[PDB]
């Protein structure tokens, strides 16, 4: 894999706090998927 | 076989092509003139399209023509 | 034959026309105001027989008194419409010169 | 043969150029009561045909009226008005109008793109050579 | 070109049919026995490839 | 066999709309 | 060899796409709270990925909605109110849908810059040495 | 060995598929508004071996079509077009170069 | 990418019930 | 002497890695919207020496809002056309170089 | 001939109302 | 594959036995 | 400005001290 | 049925066909001049 | 540095 991935656009550029993306998706952009 | 008939097939499709190339320029020619004459059944895009293929046909009358010039000045230059 | 009259078509004489419309249609915009003046058009068949005349265009709505018929919203049409057409006519009579270089020249 | 593709990018041209005319007069028409109420002015469209049988020329087939019933309007004041005080008036939509205005412009030019880019890739074959 | 164009222009074209049917309530406020229209919108998913 | 019909804004609304005439369609 | 950035350019120019799409959905369907089968709208988001191990293409890999609660609304006498009088509206918001929609086309349109830049290199390494 | 074939090499059949596929591309473009129309493609490793001795393909959409059921990605086609341009002068430059060389040797110039 | 079968077209059903 | 190497220099070998970086750079801009993807940059002096004798990140001047993305347009377009500028030049002189040979061959 | 008047406001009235000068609505027809 | 992925399929439901039942 | 190891992703808490 | 690839390598073909076949016969002849052209 | 400028971690 190896495969970095995540919703772009104004959600993603927010604070954690708002948690307007699923923590599915909030991990996948860290790498380890 | 005789080599006249492979001549009068050569000398038919030189006739050929002068008259296709001939019938686009006349061809763009009468659309020329029905647009600027003021004719509204006539679409500038039809005139820009004839004109473009009479243009492309006739240029390649020109280098056909080049090269029959060339091949018989190098005809002409050889020991005899 | 082999003559410019033939090389060229009609399209030396639309160039003409298209400049003296575009000057009546100017003129007519410019004394839309001044009373009393009555807007001059222009007929393109008669240049066309003068190559191989400036008339009065009836007005759509009665006049408010100045006796002025220039009705500026066809004078832009028409002038937009006879720019267009220019440069086509340039286009059409430029490409006449372009193609009888090349077949002189051969290149 | 030797403009295949200038056939089929005019043949393009000459079909968005019906549909902008048509475009045109649903706008300018779009205010026309006209008397009756089956002569009054209806939303005309275009439609675009491809035989396939290389290249697929495009082919207009027509003009075809909208389907969408006719706006009606209460004015027992027109003299070209009904029983019930009402005069239909021409199912022209200004916002469908608008995007075929859109639609319309800019696939023409497109097409005008590729119909110049065709030219030099004819010249060039020319140039073979060289 | 993008089929966002026309997204968006059916959006808009179905806007104004429901301010149309807000202004018949509006035009028929005095109007005797007269029930209230209600408008809302419904989201049709193009389902295909893709 | 041939594949035709209205091209612009009003094929590319829901068929719901009802826009087109069915024999186009 | 430059035509890789051509499918770079272009897979980024298709996911721009996307994502202007997405846009225009959760725009047109901000105030929807009925559905074609049975449920509500929630605001859509395509997903991005860089397949890293040249050139790494960006491909759309689904798109997920939003993890927003449904803003319930007071509507007692709606037919499709709850037990508590609450029906229940998409989670589109309407200043981040408007910064996706300058987002993805400010990014859509540098992608073009780019790959028209590409190839014009390509054509000068056509004409090196003549 | 000396023959036309082997010294021209596969640089004539392949202008021959560029200009076909130019012609297939250009068609998606000029019927991208056509409702009911399918986007068209064609193999470049199919057609060149075709052309070298001697079936539809279509293209799947991206996303779905707004309901007219036009499947041309006008985004993509322009991008194949401009491609398609380049490798085309490409392979004009590499087969007219064949002819070159040819003349060069046979006339020692 | 490119097939043999012609994509299908779109649906867009008003109840999806309704087929 | 008399050599292709000798007679190109390190100009057959600048025009490869300059469209590397052209790769490089281009890639940056596509994946600039992709959340967590870490800006790539090329060591043109490092490259340059691998070719002759037969990728690293790009640190940011601003933390990201929040998608992990390290990506800045403004410097990755300033970049592209200075890259571009320097591939054309160096078409230029390798170009000449050919051209020039060809021209002593020939004696015109 | 010459023609001529005052543009605007004035001129685009009815005759009734006398703001134009009677000898300049004279010119408003034909002049030499 | 991402996890919580949209379809573009018609969503299979409750009413109409056929869809609860077949897979 | 390159280095061989990526730089960190930024953290934007709203406490600081869970973090 | 035709397009202008065909043409311009039908030109080419015959340009390099007449060409090569001049240049054989103006070496051949020349060859045969330089023969006859000698002491005996 | 600056004396007086902001740092990047958390104080």
């Amino acid at each position: 894999g190896n495969m970095v991935a995540g919703i772009p656009g104004a959600l993603s550029n927010q604070p954690p706090a708002d948690a307007s993306i699923p923590q599915d998706v909030a991990q996948m952009k860290d790498g380890s998927v | 076989a005789s080599g006249a008939k492979v001549g009068a097939d050569f000398n038919d499709l030189l006739t050929k092509a002068i008259n296709n190339v001939n019938t686009l320029q006349k061809a763009s020619g009468d659309l020329q003139t029905r647009f600027d004459r003021g004719d509204a059944d006539v679409s500038l895009s039809d005139v820009m399209i004839a004109r473009n293929k009479s243009s492309v046909a006739f240029d390649a009358t020109v280098q056909i023509r080049n090269k029959l010039v060339e091949a018989y000045k190098d005809l002409m230059n050889m020991p005899v | 034959a082999i003559s410019f009259d033939n090389a060229l078509g009609i399209h030396q004489h639309t160039v003409g026309v298209r400049e003296r419309n575009a000057e009546v249609i100017s003129t007519n915009i410019a004394q839309a105001n001044t009373p009393g003046y009555k807007a001059r058009g222009l007929d393109f068949a008669k240049e066309l027989q003068a190559a191989t005349d400036k008339l009065y265009r009836l007005p759509t709505q009665p006049d408010t008194g100045d006796g002025n018929t220039v009705d500026l919203d066809l004078e832009r049409n028409l002038f937009m419409q006879n720019q267009i057409r220019h440069q086509a006519s340039l286009d059409f009579l430029g490409s006449k010169f372009k193609n009888l270089t090349k077949a002189i020249k051969g290149e | 043969s030797l403009f295949n593709v200038f056939n089929v990018t005019g043949s393009a041209m000459s079909a968005e150029s019906v549909r902008l005319n048509t475009t045109s007069s649903n706008l300018a028409n779009a205010d026309s009561v006209s008397s009756s109420a089956k002569d009054t002015y209806k939303a005309r469209h275009a439609v675009f045909g491809a035989e396939l049988s290389d290249t697929v020329p495009v082919k207009v087939m027509g003009i075809v009226e909208s389907d969408k019933p006719l706006s009606a309007e209460y004015n027992p004041d027109h003299p070209l008005a009904n029983e019930e005080g009402y005069i239909y008036k021409p199912n022209v939509n200004v916002m469908e109008e608008m995007a075929n205005m859109i639609s319309a412009s800019r696939a023409y030019q497109t097409n005008v793109q590729v119909a110049d880019s065709s030219k030099q890739m004819l010249l060039r074959t020319l140039q073979m050579g060289q | 070109m993008d089929r966002a164009l026309f997204l968006a222009m059916s959006g808009a074209k179905q806007n104004m049919q429901a301010l149309q049917l807000r202004a018949n309530n509006l035009a028929n406020v005095s109007t005797t026995g007269f029930r209230a229209d209600l408008a809302q919108a419904r989201s049709m998913q193009a389902y295909g490839e893709g």
